[PDB]
């Protein structure tokens, strides 16, 4: 569900918690743009057989 | 050099100004409008402003020197009135006027449910009200259903009284009428609330006078 | 890259019964 | 707008005498406010030459804005907002995207007004989508240039 | 430059005939 | 059939050479005069001219639609073309092509643009003469990219283009420029032994002097090409330093330039720049001389691709339609990915015979190499430890031992980061996957913006320039 | 760059002036002065600058006037009249084949008369009938026939012309019952037109009772002035239509056939009228699997159309409150109930809802 | 009913198998008259790979049509436009409007169940020029949309589908909006991305009232099936397993319960057994992938992330247990998932135990900022050549 993200080792009676996140919201708006891209510069290619 | 020329046309974009309405956008170089003087005007657009935010409604500057649309204005700004009655909202909710459960019902539903959140009920498939007509008795008391919900939203009532339209100073009726309504249309959503139209508003106009 | 389809679902149902009896 | 009267009367200017007065002038003529201010400007002198004594040194002076340039130039923000920045950008980016796929598509349309209407030409994704990457690229430039040369520096 | 270029293609036609238009338009002006 | 002949000639005659004529007598236009000559008139008198009707050949007209020499020994050429050895293998006229003057009649009309035949034939001091003689020229040798035609008219044709050549002129060489690329192919294409050498090099030392670089551009290419065909690979190494490309060439002429450089460059150990090369010509000129080259540029491309350190997706093979001549470089691909030696060998040796071909063969060995070198990254990168001898089954090395050579020379070169543990048995893995811990997220940008730099610049100035002849045409 | 600034100077002594007008040419005189009419200030006769425009002398074009003597500019583009700034603020409901629909017999009867005449005179012309002046719709109330008048208009591609009886509407001449020309005049301009007149039965029931109507009478002058009309009587593609529920009202001129084209006769919403329109009204809202349409129109007494699309939009109501996103079953159980009351409502009070 | 037939034009696609499909893909165009076209559309049937038609010379013609029902279609075709030249002749006597419209739009909607496209386009024209129901309206411009569906040309989806989409919204049909989404949705199979088409079936059996459509039972089991692929343990549970709806509906679904409810469990034991079986199950009979190496690869991805993420360390005889398939195929497999660096595991098979560093990072998101900037970027540099010649 990745309420505090952590790994349980069944292995040895312990559980490793990870925390405070180091991921960034500047990473993650950054990748929904990028998708958007992606489809603009095919309609484009289209277009650009006329002017061939 | 041109930023100095960009000056020239700086100084008289200043005051004095008169404010128009612009009805439309022949092109970006000339354009009709509608002035609250009360006189309709077709005239020059200069150099230095944006038709980008002007092309449908909006108010605009002229100079009075030379009578043409030298500056805009935003479609926001020059709002005849904003709020009224919900800074100046009575106490009275759904309790003082405790009864009448089916006129309750549909007084909350079409004026409520549309000013706090828009998504919901046009996330059922069904259309969120558009046009609002009460008819019925006058001693049920239609204007007390008004305040109940004007008090609880707080905000997004607009409150004319239809005599307040019509005016003395030139000009100023079609237009005070623009005003408010494109207001509206800016700070969705409001609802317009017009206590009697059955008295500025008459079956029987003369028109002689 | 490689087809990886073909390949698993035959090997994936077969092996595992054996493994079963193998190992837990 | 600076305009020179000495003021002379009215008569002057009919018969046409005014001008043989004037003589070592080039003269001008301006509008700020319509036919009336021009009837008055032409009864009185009209506009007689004006001229500027200025020279280099009081142009340097006039010039100036801030040395504090110097403090300014290598100054860099806190890192929490250089990230700041760069989000509110991006996030911005992807609102403009949907219409620029319609504009690469289209846009056979040169006439201003219909080109507005059709693939939202006013309010162009073109115009502020490079308007914004531009922004972008300039401030974390020169954000990140300063705060590596600051480092070797006062060390 | 995909829109760009659309624009220089209906811009080609008349740019392209004033060229020879210019050094005859020289010739007129200076006889009347 | 000579009474419908006629139609098609005069009108096929008549459409090609208006269009070279009227751009090159203005003379002082020389960016517009270069680029239409170059692309366009070459390419129209290969696709859509010798297509079009009933016989292929309009050719007989047409050395009556202009001048080449005036006694009917230049002119012999036209109809050794058409009969004479071969005939080629394109459809040659009935009569009315003769030995000696092809045709009786006359389109000329004293036109400007069809000329007339004494009004050339005073020029020798002039470009007109010149001009006229290589358009003629270049229609006549225009029939070998598409017939493949062997000693008719094209045994004297590299001595009577000498002839026309003098000390020529920077219009003259422009034009000369189309006749330069045919000159080569003519012995070099067939890969008859003979020398076209000398003609090459001697152009290029008069067009330098002048300074067009439409004529200079098209030698060295040839000059490259020739050398590698004839199996003089050693010449063509050493010419290449000599070389220098003009960066106001053509788009014809560099695709052809950069597929032919592409090729050497691979075989001294740099396959970073001659797989760039080999893509950027494909779009860089269609052609149809285009055509006859995309087959080997790709079949070249994929050995030269898994021997730089990538392995090429699936996709690729699937979209250019071309799949078929791919087919049996596909298998080699799969063979990678899966990284194991064995399938590599046996399914190499098969296809080599065909790969020889298009260069390959010297490259084949190396490919040997990458194939394990794919699969110690795997190894390394995926698990911790696992034991040597699992390894060694699962490549199918001949020895457990043979694995910890191989893995011991390839954390050298450092591509894999890794350690070998010989003494106990496994590999360890010293890596971790990440690109954000070291300095390396910088580099990732480095790389990604780097690519960048070089498309705003293309996009740029691209957008300026049909605005900059419109600007020379005098409009603001 | 260079030639934007060039410009520039130019312009601010250039745009100094004492403003603008804008009118409308009536007429232009022989003589090249233009008899044109200022809006908001008095008419003048003034001449044309043609350095700009020489189509400002053309009659019936509204103009630009730069002020200097109110000279004429050009003319402007954008023009309007009033007659379809009528259709443009009423925005009325326009309606399609179906909701009127499974009234199968009412179809075909309106059809004929209305539709093919406006739509072609030619075919009607060719096989020798007489245009129609006259369509009476008469039947009992609550059997779509408002809804069905705009309908129409909509499927011929015709302005629907609503005269009212405002003289909130009226500009015309202010009031309307001695405008009778005026209307055809504007209506073949914007051709074609269905002129409609109506009565709600809420608001002008003393006109009614009092003499057979004064809205009658706007019906009876508009018949004569269409029955007989300049060469207009041989072509005619405006109507002048009539609702009434009442025999009472009638007149010599409507009570006899032949005189008008036809005398309409509404059947009464039936089991397949509440379906037909249930259908297409369920289609705006989400459903959920397994609902009959068939279900809830058989259960549905109706007294209208209004009531049964009232069925889906109490619907809505139920959805929020039993908080769905989907109308589910349930929400019609309660529907059809709650609209049962209303049409209860309308029997009890031997009048009509809305008012 | 007509979501079948575009189904079934994808199942010879299957590289799982080619033959069996191609007796499934004959058996709804037989019924509905697709025989007139057949013999234009089985060129796109070579590509999908072999055929089983009258003037096929594929290597299947064990399940060959008979030459009567080719030759029988085609008379009824041109007795229907018979009857519709006629049709037209009596319109001009009643509404020129009505009449003519009424009959143009049916004689379309005839063209398209055959799968003539011109002859669709042309009839359609006239109708969408006149006035005509909104709902109408919606769902003719979504049938030239399903005949490009069952051609399988690519380029063709691409143009109807953009059109509908405008008209669907300005429209206030939601029933209507909801149909698009399954037309996309077959579509959104039919390319390798099966991630994508997942969100449309969850939508539309809600709202999508049964009319060019299947049965209610038939949607649903697609419906799961579907939303297993894209969803994980997290998704899956809230939005299929927390229902009110499934309870109260009652299964009928055994066999595709039991791939979502594994997934929950995290016993890939079991998810494996369901998996080699389902994947052969569902697939052949009706299209969700015609390229079978995207289904796997996604889901054994997911399987072992899911086992590695809540337990660090595990033995190898239960790792090679749970994921099924060899130890051998499974260290391969490892290699490939690895490379993605959600995965980011080690091995020991010398002192057998499998850890599972397990960074949930920055690292892992920055990774996919760089990853997906690649595509776009190659691409750029080939438009901009092509666009300056």
């Amino acid at each position: 569900d990745k309420k505090f993200h952590g790994i349980l080792d069944q292995g040895e009676g312990v559980l490793i918690i990870f925390d405070e996140p180091p991921v960034d919201k500047t990473y993650e708006a950054a990748l929904e743009t990028i998708q958007n891209m992606s489809k603009v510069v095919d309609s484009l290619y289209n277009k650009a057989k006329k002017l061939t | 050099e041109f930023l100095h020329a960009q000056e020239e046309v700086k100084r008289i974009q200043s005051i004095p100004l008169v404010i128009g309405q612009f009805l439309e956008a022949v092109d970006q170089n000339t354009a009709i409008v509608g002035s609250t003087t009360g006189s309709n005007y077709y005239v020059r657009i200069l150099s230095t402003i944006d038709r980008e935010l002007l092309k449908p409604n909006a108010s605009v500057a002229l100079h009075k020197h030379s009578n043409a649309l030298v500056d805009v204005l935003p479609p926001e700004a020059d709002s005849s009135i904003m709020m009224l009655t919900s800074d100046q909202k009575p106490d009275v909710m759904y309790a003082d006027i405790g009864g009448m459960d089916i006129q309750k019902q549909e007084v909350r539903e079409a004026v409520e449910l549309p000013l706090t959140h828009f998504e919901l009920y046009k996330q059922i498939g069904i259309d969120p009200p558009r046009g609002v007509l009460m008819y019925g008795p006058p001693g049920c008391g239609k204007t007390m259903l008004a305040k109940a919900v004007a008090h609880h939203t707080t905000a997004a009532f607009i409150r004319v009284v239809g005599s307040e339209f019509v005016q003395k100073y030139l000009g100023e009726g079609p237009r005070m009428v623009r005003d408010v309504f494109r207001l509206a249309k800016e700070n969705a959503p409001a609802i317009i609330f017009i206590d009697e139209i059955d008295a500025i508003a008459t079956k029987r106009f003369d028109a002689q006078t | 890259n490689v087809e990886d389809d073909f390949s698993n679902q035959l090997r994936a149902e077969l092996e595992k019964h054996g493994y079963k009896m193998e190992t837990s | 707008v600076i305009d020179a009267f000495r003021l002379i009367n009215a008569n002057m200017m009919v018969l046409g005498h005014e001008p043989r007065q004037t003589t070592s002038n080039l003269g001008h003529l301006n509008k700020p406010s319509i036919q009336a201010l021009i009837h008055g400007l032409n009864r009185h002198y009209y506009s007689i030459t004006i001229n500027y004594r200025k020279n280099e040194l009081e142009q340097k002076m006039l010039l100036n804005l801030h040395k504090k340039s110097w403090m300014e130039g290598l100054t860099l923000q806190d890192y929490s907002e250089h990230c700041k920045h760069n989000e509110s950008v991006v996030k911005e980016m992807l609102e403009l995207a949907k219409n620029y796929n319609k504009a690469v598509e289209e846009e056979d349309k040169m006439t201003p007004e219909q080109l507005a209407i059709k693939n939202v030409g006013k309010q162009d994704p073109k115009r502020h989508l490079e308007e914004h990457v531009d922004v972008l690229m300039t401030s974390n430039i020169v954000q990140c240039l300063a705060a590596m040369l600051d480092t070797v520096v006062f060390k | 430059m995909v829109v760009v270029y659309l624009a220089s293609l209906i811009r080609s036609v008349v740019a392209l005939h004033n060229l020879i238009n210019n050094k005859i338009a020289n010739r007129d002006a200076e006889k009347k | 059939p000579a009474p419908q002949d006629v139609e098609m000639k005069e009108e096929a005659a008549a459409g090609s050479g208006s269009a070279g004529e009227g751009d090159g007598k203005a003379a002082a236009t020389e960016h517009s005069q270069r680029e239409l000559d170059t692309v366009t008139l070459e390419d129209i008198k290969e696709h859509v001219r010798q297509l079009e009707k009933a016989v292929s050949g309009k050719e007989p007209r047409f050395v009556l639609r202009a001048l080449r020499m005036l006694p009917s020994t230049s002119r012999r050429l036209n109809h050794y073309v058409l009969y004479k050895a071969v005939h080629g293998f394109f459809t040659s006229n009935n009569a009315t092509r003769d030995f000696l003057l092809p045709f009786l009649e006359e389109p000329m009309d004293t036109e400007a643009d069809l000329q007339f035949r004494p009004r050339t034939g005073k020029a020798a001091s002039a470009p007109l003469l010149p001009e006229v003689e290589a358009y003629l020229q270049l229609l006549m040798v225009i029939f070998l990219m598409n017939s493949k035609r062997y000693k008719e008219a094209q045994k004297i044709s590299d001595d009577l283009m000498q002839k026309i050549s003098t000390q020529n002129r920077r219009a003259l060489d422009l034009v000369a420029a189309k006749c330069y690329y045919y000159h080569a192919r003519v012995y070099e294409f067939l890969d008859k032994l003979d020398v076209v050498r000398s003609f090459l090099h001697a152009r290029l030392r008069t067009a330098t002097l002048r300074h067009d670089a439409d004529g200079q551009a098209t030698l060295l290419n040839l000059l490259l090409r020739n050398y590698l065909h004839y199996s003089l690979y050693d010449q063509a190494e050493k010419l290449v330093s000599k070389s220098v490309f003009p960066e106001q060439a053509n788009n014809n002429e560099w695709a052809r330039y950069l597929y032919y450089t592409g090729r050497i460059k691979a075989i001294q150990l740099e396959y970073s720049e001659a797989r760039r090369t080999m893509t950027n010509a494909l779009r860089k000129a269609p052609q149809h001389t285009a055509v006859g080259f995309k087959q080997t540029v790709h079949k070249l491309l994929i050995v030269v691709e898994l021997l730089l350190g990538e392995i090429p997706d699936r996709l690729q093979f699937r979209q250019p339609s071309l799949k078929r001549s791919l087919m049996p470089y596909f298998l080699l691909t799969q063979a990678v990915r899966t990284g194991n030696l064995a399938k590599f060998n046996q399914v190499l040796d098969q296809f080599g015979e065909k790969f020889q071909t298009d260069g390959t063969y010297t490259l084949i060995i190396r490919l040997r190499h990458n194939v394990i070198k794919t699969g110690v990254r795997m190894i390394s990168l995926s698990y911790s430890r696992i034991s040597l001898a699992d390894i060694a089954q699962k490549l199918q090395l001949d020895s457990p031992e043979d694995a910890e050579f191989i893995v011991a020379k390839a954390i050298r070169d450092g591509v894999i980061e890794a350690s070998i543990n010989h003494e106990k048995g496994y590999v360890q893995s010293k890596e971790m996957i990440d690109i954000y811990s070291t300095r390396e997220p910088q580099l990732a940008f480095h790389q990604r913006i780097s690519f960048c730099l070089d498309i705003h610049n293309m996009s740029v100035k691209a957008m300026r320039f049909p605005p900059k002849s419109y600007n020379k045409d005098l409009e603001s | 760059l260079n030639a934007k600034v060039r410009l520039l100077r130019e312009e601010l002594q250039l745009l100094q002036e004492q403003g603008s007008y804008v009118g409308e040419v009536v007429r232009a005189m022989d003589k090249k002065k233009v008899l044109v009419k200022v809006h908001p200030e008095g008419k003048f006769v003034v001449d044309v600058d043609k350095n700009i425009d020489i189509n400002d002398v053309t009659p019936n074009c509204r103009v630009a006037l730069r002020n200097d003597s109110y000279t004429l500019h050009k003319i402007l583009p954008n023009k309007v009249d009033p007659l379809v700034s009528l259709m443009m603020v009423e925005k009325v409901p326009d309606s399609t084949y179906e909701m009127i629909g499974g009234l199968d017999k009412q179809i075909k009867e309106i059809k004929e008369v209305i539709e093919l005449p406006v739509k072609h005179p030619e075919l009607f012309e060719a096989l020798g009938i007489a245009q129609p002046k006259g369509v009476l719709l008469y039947g009992p109330p609550g059997t779509g026939k408002t809804l069905l008048a705009r309908a129409v208009a909509h499927h011929t591609d015709c302005t629907f012309i609503r005269v009212s009886g405002s003289e909130l509407v009226q500009k015309f001449i202010g009031e309307g019952a001695r405008m009778v020309r005026e209307l055809f005049v504007m209506a073949r301009e914007h051709a074609p037109s269905i002129i409609f007149m109506d009565e709600i039965d809420s608001i002008g029931s003393s006109r009614l009772e009092g003499g057979s109507g004064g809205d009658s009478e706007v019906q009876r002058t508009m018949l004569e002035l269409l029955n007989q009309l300049d060469g207009f009587e041989a072509t005619k593609n405006i109507k002048v239509i009539m609702a009434t529920n009442r025999i009472d009202i009638l007149d010599s001129a409507l009570l006899r056939p032949g005189r008008i084209d036809r005398k309409i006769e509404f059947p009464p919403p039936n089991e397949e009228a509440r379906l037909d329109i249930l259908k297409i009204h369920s289609r705006k809202m989400n459903l959920t699997r397994g609902i009959n349409l068939r279900k809830i129109a058989e259960l549905m007494p109706g007294a209208s159309g209004a009531e049964v699309k009232g069925v889906c939009t109490e619907a809505g109501m139920y959805a929020l409150r039993e908080r769905r996103v989907h109308v589910t079953q349930e929400d019609f159980e309660m529907a059809v109930a709650k609209v049962m009351q209303k049409d209860s409502e309308k029997n009890m009070s031997i009048k009509k809802l809305w008012k | 009913m007509p979501l079948e037939n575009l189904e079934e034009e994808g199942l010879p696609k299957n590289p799982d198998l080619r033959i069996a499909q191609l007796r499934f893909l004959l058996s709804l165009p037989e019924h509905r008259g697709d025989t007139a076209v057949r013999e234009e559309l089985m060129a796109a049937v070579r590509e999908n790979n072999m055929a089983p038609y009258y003037e096929a010379l594929c290597k299947s013609l064990d399940w060959q049509m008979d030459m009567d029902l080719l030759s029988k279609m085609k008379k009824a075709n041109e007795e229907e436009l018979k009857r519709l030249d006629e049709e037209l002749e009596d319109a001009e006597k009643n509404l020129g409007e009505s009449e003519i419209r009424d009959a143009m739009m049916a004689k379309a909607e005839y063209l398209c169940q055959i799968g003539d496209k011109e002859g669709a386009l042309t009839a359609f024209r006239k109708t969408y020029d006149k006035t005509v129901a909104l709902g109408h309206r919606l769902d003719i411009v979504f049938y030239l949309l399903r005949i490009g569906l069952f051609y399988m040309d690519n380029d063709l989806i691409t143009r109807n589908t953009e059109k509908a989409k405008s008209l669907i919204e300005e429209g206030g049909d939601w029933d209507r909006r909801n149909r698009l989404k399954v037309y996309q949705g077959l579509y959104c199979v039919a390319i390798r991305d099966f991630k994508q088409a997942a969100e449309l079936f969850l939508d539309t059996v809600s709202t999508f009232t049964s009319y060019e459509l299947m049965d209610y039972k038939t949607f649903v089991t697609y419906t799961v099936y579907v939303s297993m692929i894209a969803l994980e343990r997290p998704d899956l549970r809230e939005k299929v397993i927390k229902g009110a709806e499934i309870l109260e509906v009652l299964h009928s679904l055994p066999a595709v319960r039991q791939y979502l409810f594994s997934l929950y469990e995290c016993r890939y034991s079991v998810f494996f057994q369901s998996l080699a079986v389902v994947e052969q199950e569902m697939k052949k009979d009706w299209l969700f992938a015609p390229h079978y190496r995207y289904y796997v690869r996604e889901m054994r991805i997911h399987a072992y992330s899911q086992l590695l993420e809540s337990y660090r360390s595990l033995t190898l005889g239960y790792m090679a247990e749970a994921f099924g398939v060899g130890v051998e195929f499974i260290d391969q497999e490892l290699s490939r998932f690895i490379a993605a660096g959600r995965l980011h595991c080690k091995i020991d098979k010398v002192n057998e135990i499998v850890e599972t560093n397990r960074p949930d990072s920055k690292n892992w998101q920055y990774q996919e900022t760089i990853k997906k900037g690649d595509l776009l970027l190659n691409r750029v540099q080939k438009l901009s050549r092509v666009i300056n010649m």
